[PDB]
């Protein structure tokens, strides 16, 4: 049952990293 | 070195600090390392040699007689009578440790001031000491006299437990280590190739 | 499981000597020939070192000589020091190229190993000569220094009873006045300093051409200031002398804790105090000034709703190591990571000493708070139902053609390599102020531990902490 | 000093003959003790001779078999002792070294 | 009897020991000329 | 699985910092 | 009751002999 | 054990067996029972013995009990073989008590 659970919050990192990431690249194309 | 017997079997106790405690004594008093050698902890060689009472339903068969042959013609033996006028008769080594047998590799050439690499200097003593280490016994089977009272053969769990104990010493101080040491002869041996 | 911290691999000349614990053997990595895109074979530049006397010891620690000749393998239970090949052939590698060399390798001390089994070696270290023969210094669990010589391997050339967790040596120094009754000329000694479980640092000035009744002494212990309710703690673990001048040494403990200390000079008793020691010797002890104390995140903190669960107080023992390219910059690999910690009031403290009596501007200038910069670089334990995956190997390339690179191997072999860096006021340094960062996250490692995903609640928590940072 | 080859065997040889147990008309050694002294001695010039030690020279060889009382190179060398007598007491040297005065008549015969 | 066992075993065991040590012992000799035909040869 | 996963957000954000970092000083030019 | 229990001993003496001589035996066969 | 024999007490006897152990070693294809004696007492001892103790010059064996002690005097050794009184089968040895 952990190793989906991990799988799933690990998943949600990268996708919050990538999502900031594409935030911070607008508010630098913006700037 | 000395032998100790009683009724239930014969033990040697080889004091394997006695060298070391010499080494000291004979060491003016400014040697704290001799001193700290000495109190580095090391215990006497205790062996179980003969058992006259393997097992707990059995009464002992004491030591009638006991001497320790010296002789150049017939080396170094222990005898032991029992009551039951045994003659049990085992060779002692002249050491409380044998000396290992000197590795095909032990050319004591007094003539190679061979630079070890510094590399190798940080190996506090020589591998053969450290594979000594490992090899380090502290307990033995003894032999079993099987006393002959032909009445009854001997019972279930005491003797369970008491074969558990003896296989498990058979395997850490013989099998386990008989295997390690093959490993590493093996091991030199395809370096010696190689 | 219990994987132990270690230090197996050292670089040598922009080659990686990876040591092998299975096979008693260096690997060698060419690091230039990694660089240039040769289309053909992912092999071109491995050669093993073979030990032509294999340790009969488990090997912990790999330390280069000054000298870059010798290797010395370290252990808990001895020390055995590899002689490095020669370089020849059209790309200066070992024997001409020689897929495999055998390296003479020479035990040091050993019978003292063998004959003492309750004894440990705690650390060795080189005495740090680049001119000199050289010379392995040996910290034993019996509070005794042992100076040994590749010459003679069985005498040490120097014992010294310390009646001790680590040693370090600072830069060469003038000794102190007093330190020998009547030379005109300033003798220069290496300052070892040397450190106790209790936190207790004691000094010693070490010179091996000199055997001078005062080169050797035992100074100390070393007083501390400000005073501690706890003295500084009783599980001190490691001692690094920065190369800085005032001498910085850091203490580690195994909480977790790292103290800055300032090496500040003894002074004379000016002439109205005189109450009574009756030892004629005022050998000028040195103090240490804890400028700074710093706790480490050895794991990462989740804000729990439940301020009570138990702190676990993940302890464990931390190695220093110091930064080639930054003198007040160092690190620190501990089972669970790598942490890199800047002294950023260093360069303050150097323009203070620097300015006369008189700056007190300067003195305003150190004493407005700045922090060090702590910068967790490697997590290998990211999630609490996770086992570490402790450092193997830690180095700091510092190369005009590799450029600055960290490597850290872990007990599972995994190579991570990371770069290293090497209106009052003009506007951009407010702005700079602004962006200031006091935290970031650090990389996390998978440990490749198959058999269950972490639950999810841990994951959520990691994510929430990371999401928060950033 | 002919041959550095010759000189380790010859150094190794050269001690297996000082270390020779010889029984002396005043010492507070026992028959048993010396038995026990003069078996080691052997079983150390035994294990150089399984070794090969030697085997590069047929002299110190026969020397050193010579030292383990073995019996046919003694009679090998049988010239060199010219009478049975000597012989005899050779072979008590080296095979029999606390031979009892009963016993002799067997080992002269 | 076993006494006699423990004898025999003990006996075997000594024998056993000096077989191994000569097998060694010839072994690391050997090596040490080897390296230092080695470096004579280099 | 989770210490992986923390791992590479690591990385991405270190990344990710870099170039904002790089940005930021293109918009000031 | 005592000749069950020494007829017990002595079986478990034997096997222990038996065990042994087979670990000298593989001991042998290994060096 | 003496120069090479072992002596054993026997009690009911209250003599000593000696066996020359050096004639063990030679595989003599003859006869089981070449290099026995027994050396009787002329008194025996009037107590059970629990030790028997050579004297360092080797030319007495104490035997000691817990309600006394005799001495036997060891016979002379003469003849080819070095045996007791020059290999006679049973030897009266003088005791003391």
């Amino acid at each position: 049952k952990v190793t989906k659970e991990s799988d799933s919050i690990l998943n949600g990192i990268r996708e919050e990293i990538a999502h900031f990431q594409k935030e911070l690249d607008d508010l630098k194309a913006r700037t | 070195r000395y032998h100790c017997t009683h009724v239930a079997g014969v033990h040697s106790v080889g004091l394997t600090w006695f060298n070391k405690l010499e080494k000291f004594l004979s060491s003016g008093e400014e040697d704290k390392d001799s001193l700290q050698e000495l109190a580095a902890e090391q215990k006497c060689l205790v062996e179980h040699i003969l058992c006259t009472k393997p097992l707990r339903c059995r009464l002992p068969s004491p030591i009638q007689g006991f001497w320790i042959i010296s002789d150049l013609f017939l080396g170094t033996s222990m005898i032991c009578i029992t009551c039951d006028f045994e003659c049990i008769v085992r060779p002692l080594l002249t050491t409380i440790r044998p000396p290992s047998p000197p590795l095909l590799c032990s050319q004591s050439d007094k003539s190679s001031t061979e630079i070890l690499p510094h590399v190798l200097a940080d190996v506090k003593g020589p591998f053969e000491e450290h594979i000594r280490g490992i090899l380090r016994r502290n307990s033995a089977n003894p032999l079993l006299l099987n006393s002959s009272s032909k009445d009854s053969s001997p019972p279930p769990e005491e003797c369970l437990q008491l074969l558990s104990r003896a296989t498990q010493v058979f395997r850490e101080e013989y099998l386990l280590k008989q295997d390690l040491a093959n490993e590493e002869i093996q091991r030199r041996v395809k370096l010696l190739i190689a | 499981k219990d994987k132990q911290l270690r230090n197996l691999l050292c670089v040598l000349d922009g080659d990686l000597l990876v040591w092998d614990a299975e096979e008693c053997a260096f690997h060698t990595v060419t690091l230039r020939s990694l660089s240039v895109e040769s289309t053909g074979s992912s092999s071109s530049g491995e050669q093993k070192l073979l030990c032509t006397n294999p340790p009969l010891f488990d090997v912990n620690e790999v330390l280069l000589s000054p000298t870059q000749h010798h290797v010395a393998l370290v252990g808990s239970k001895g020390v055995m020091v590899l002689e490095i090949p020669k370089r020849w052939g059209k790309k200066s590698e070992f024997e001409g190229g020689e897929k495999t060399v055998n390296c003479r390798t020479i035990p040091i001390a050993e019978r003292i190993f063998t004959s003492s089994t309750s004894l440990l070696l705690k650390q060795a270290i080189w005495y740090p000569s680049e001119t000199q023969e050289p010379h392995l210094i040996l910290l034993t669990s019996d509070n005794i220094l042992r100076l040994y010589n590749l010459q003679d391997l069985f005498t040490p050339v120097k014992v010294i009873s310390l009646s001790a967790v680590a040693c370090d040596f600072g830069p060469l120094a003038v000794l102190p006045k007093g330190f020998g009754q009547h030379s005109k000329e300033d003798t220069v000694a290496y300052p070892l300093y040397i450190l106790y479980e209790t936190g207790e640092t004691y000094l010693m000035y070490i010179d091996l051409q000199k055997s001078n009744i005062t080169v050797g002494k035992l100074l100390g212990p070393l007083p501390m200031y400000p005073a501690a309710e706890d003295n500084y703690g009783y599980d001190a673990c490691a001692l690094l002398c920065l190369p800085c001048v005032p001498n910085i040494i850091v203490i580690a403990t195994e909480s977790g804790l790292l103290y800055h200390c300032v090496v500040l000079e003894g002074e004379e008793d000016d002439e109205q105090t005189s109450n009574k020691s009756w030892n004629s010797s005022c050998d000028l002890i040195p103090s240490l000034y804890v400028f700074e104390c710093v706790e480490l995140e050895l794991a990462l903190k989740f804000a729990t709703e439940e301020e009570e669960s138990l702190e676990l107080d993940f302890a464990c023992p931390i190695k220093l190591h110091r930064d080639p390219i930054c003198p007040s910059r160092y690190h620190c690999t501990h089972v669970a990571g790598v942490h890199s910690v800047g002294l950023t009031w260093f360069n303050k403290l150097e323009k203070f000493l620097s300015s006369g009596e008189e700056d007190k501007d300067s003195l305003q200038e150190l004493a407005a708070e700045q922090k060090c910069l702590v910068e967790h670089i490697l997590c290998t334990k990211p999630l609490r139902c996770r086992l570490p995956s402790p450092i193997q190997g830690f180095w700091i390339i510092s190369d005009l053609f590799l450029g600055t690179s960290m490597i850290c191997i872990t007990c599972d072999f995994e190579c991570i390599v990371r770069p290293l860096l090497t209106v009052k006021g003009p506007f951009e340094e407010h702005i700079r102020g602004i962006l200031r960062r006091n935290s970031a996250n650090p990389l996390l490692l998978n440990s490749s531990s198959k058999d269950s995903s972490p639950p999810p609640e841990e994951c959520l928590q990691l994510l929430s902490r990371a999401t928060q940072v950033f | 000093s002919t041959s550095a080859s010759a000189r380790s065997m010859c150094r190794v040889l050269d001690d297996l003959l000082k270390k020779m147990p010889m029984l002396h008309t005043g010492g507070t050694q026992t028959l048993t003790e010396f038995e026990l002294k003069w078996q080691h001695w052997r079983e150390e010039c035994e294990r150089h001779l399984q070794n090969g030690t030697f085997s590069s020279n047929v002299h110190m060889e026969a020397v050193c078999r010579v030292l383990l009382g073995d019996e046919e190179v003694l009679l090998e060398k049988r010239d060199l002792m010219t009478t049975w007598y000597h012989f005899l007491v050779s072979r008590l040297l080296f095979k029999h070294p606390t031979v009892k005065p009963t016993e002799l008549h067997f080992y002269a015969q | 009897q076993l006494e006699n066992l423990i004898n025999k075993w003990s006996l075997e065991l000594e024998d056993q020991e000096k077989h191994f040590l000569q097998q060694a012992t010839q072994v690391n000799a050997w090596d040490r000329t080897l390296m230092q035909n080695g470096e004579r040869i280099t």
